[PDB]
């Protein structure tokens, strides 16, 4: 059982998300789809063995259609007519059936879990600005996720808090790391963040200078 | 039909789930760590998954629904959300946050002001940074020139840590290059539960 | 063993009863052998207490093939009432789960092969029957 992989589209379009299946028989238990926004609970949106039977969840069975297709045990996903709030995870987990299952149907096995990001932004590379002095980078002004940062080429991994991105009012994110380090040292070590946003393959080496 | 859980923070301890409408047994638990999948930990309210440490107890019936746990391993620190499986739609309720505790250690307060590069660009931003703090419970407030900010200021707490278990909040104040040059005093008020007072960090341009 | 299942369920009147089949949601032939190609879902063989009747050939050897192929059967009589669901959705029984006409012998699936029996009270049944103690409930008016 494999999903998709990650895809990020602008509002008002439609998401294809694929699923497989090994290990089990597929027409027996019914394979479901979860929803998770980010810093948020677990969205129910529903299930579908390949005998045919579905039952989608009250918000989303406007637009969105989960598929069986028995082909290779694809289990397919489109929901079209997306919006800002649709950015969120996505699973695929199997839910019992009470043919062999205890119950009704529970979530025995979940998927890997695609992220989905809905913005109208394009993608823009970082701008890197310093936190001169307790020191760090701030990384402003990037789309999409993710964003990796480190210091030193990851020599110094000690006292290193990378905060969670933050969604500004103009679509773009922005981040901060910071790092704290004793005031006998300031003029000593030579501090560098390494920050690489892949999705548009920006490294930058900021060096960062009291005063 | 909705679901509800009782306890909206955590810090042997028990999670309430209680629902809407009346089910006759039919709720399952699940556990999620902050970065992996939900596990699945009990499917009918009494039963457990095969593979559960037996610590891991569930009772209740009816309209409201227990999770027992009465040993706390390092590997039971997640959220825990509840899940109805009796009638379609299928629900969950929010999962409550079992977080560690510890002592009340006081925040580490810096402030830092925009960059010469940034102000360039024609816009500035101001960040002050918390330190090492329990418990999650934190409250910045600006201030520029003596002046209450309020909707452009956006925040962000890291996980708690896995040396000291504790965590750390950078508060990003973003204003305008022009307003930026018409003031002088800028300012940064904290208050936590492990500071008496509340401690002021500010800075002048200059 | 979840292979001795006959799933040749072929809704041509498009009536939906599978539903039912995977979770829980009105107006006398002895059983003999009957064929798994004409079988959608599990067969009920109701002696004192219900008994699951697996998928076999003509001799009883156990068959894993879904009831896909031709040689599959129920020996219904080996487990001396049955009941089972068609290809089309429909609840044919022999002897089924009616001990009394006014109870019905309860099971994982009674509400599925007879919907018409939600509002019906279970009741605890202890009897020797032909020395055995069974144990089982019913579903009475």
């Amino acid at each position: 059982l494999v999903q998709s992989g990650a895809e990020v589209k602008k509002p008002g379009a439609s998401v294809k998300l694929s699923c497989k299946a090994s290990g089990f028989t597929f027409r027996i238990y019914a394979i479901s789809w979860v929803r998770q926004a980010p810093g948020q609970g677990l969205e129910w949106m529903e299930i579908v063995p390949l005998g045919g039977i579905t039952n989608y969840a009250q918000n989303f069975q406007g637009r969105a259609a989960i598929t069986a297709d028995t082909s290779i045990n694809t289990a397919y996903m489109e929901l079209s007519s997306l919006r800002s709030d649709d950015t969120a995870v996505y699973y695929c987990a199997r839910v019992r059936t009470a043919l062999v299952g205890p119950r009704e149907g529970i979530f025995d096995f979940w998927g890997q879990g695609v992220l989905v990001t809905v913005s109208s932004a394009s993608t823009k590379g970082p701008s890197v600005f310093p936190l001169a002095p307790a020191l760090g980078c701030l990384v402003k002004d990037y789309f999409p996720e993710p964003v990796t940062v480190s210091w030193n080429s990851g020599a110094l991994t000690s006292g290193v808090h990378t905060f969670p991105a933050v969604l500004q009012s103009s679509g773009l994110y922005s981040l901060s790391s910071v790092v704290t380090v004793p005031s006998s040292s300031l003029g000593t070590q030579t501090y560098i963040c390494n920050v690489n946003h892949k999705p548009s393959n920006t490294k930058v080496d900021k060096k960062v200078e009291p005063k | 039909i909705q679901m509800t859980q009782s306890p909206s923070s955590l810090s042997r301890v028990s999670i309430t789930c209680r629902a809407s409408q009346t089910i006759s047994t039919y709720l399952a638990w699940y556990q999620q760590k902050p970065g992996k999948v939900p596990k699945l930990l009990i499917y009918t309210a009494s039963t457990l998954e095969t593979g559960v440490p037996s610590r891991f107890s569930g009772s209740g019936s009816g309209t409201e629904f227990t999770l027992t746990i009465s040993s706390l391993q390092p590997e039971d620190f997640a959220t825990y959300y509840c899940q109805q499986h009796d009638s379609h739609p299928y629900s969950f309720g929010q999962g409550t946050k079992v977080e560690i505790k510890r002592t009340v250690a006081a925040p580490s307060v810096f402030i830092f002001p925009p960059s010469d590069e940034q102000l360039k660009s024609g816009t500035a931003s101001v960040v002050c940074l918390l330190n090492n703090f329990y418990p999650r419970e934190a409250k910045v407030q600006w201030k520029v020139d003596n002046a209450l900010q309020s909707g452009n200021s956006q925040e962000s707490v890291t996980e708690q840590d896995s040396k000291d278990s504790t965590y750390s909040l950078s508060s990003t104040l973003t204003l305008s290059k022009a307003d930026y040059e018409k003031h002088k005093v800028y300012a940064c008020e904290v208050t936590h539960q492990g500071l008496s007072s509340p401690v002021t960090k500010s800075f002048n341009r200059g | 063993h979840i292979n001795r299942t006959a799933l040749n369920c072929n809704d041509s009147l498009q009536t939906g009863f599978i539903t039912s089949l995977f979770y829980a949601k009105c107006p006398p032939r002895p059983c003999d052998v009957v064929s798994a190609r004409t079988v959608c879902g599990p067969v009920y063989c109701f002696t004192p207490s219900p008994v699951v009747v697996g998928t076999t050939d003509k001799l009883g050897i156990p068959t894993y093939n879904w009831g896909e192929n031709e040689t599959d059967v129920f020996m219904l009589e080996s487990l001396r009432g049955c009941t089972w669901m068609n290809s089309t959705g429909f609840t044919k029984t022999c002897g089924g789960p009616w001990i009394t006409p006014r109870c019905l012998v309860d099971y994982p699936y009674r509400l599925w092969h007879y919907p018409c029996t939600v509002n019906f009270t279970l009741h605890k049944v202890r009897m020797f029957v032909g020395g055995i103690e069974h144990r089982f409930d019913a579903a009475c008016n």
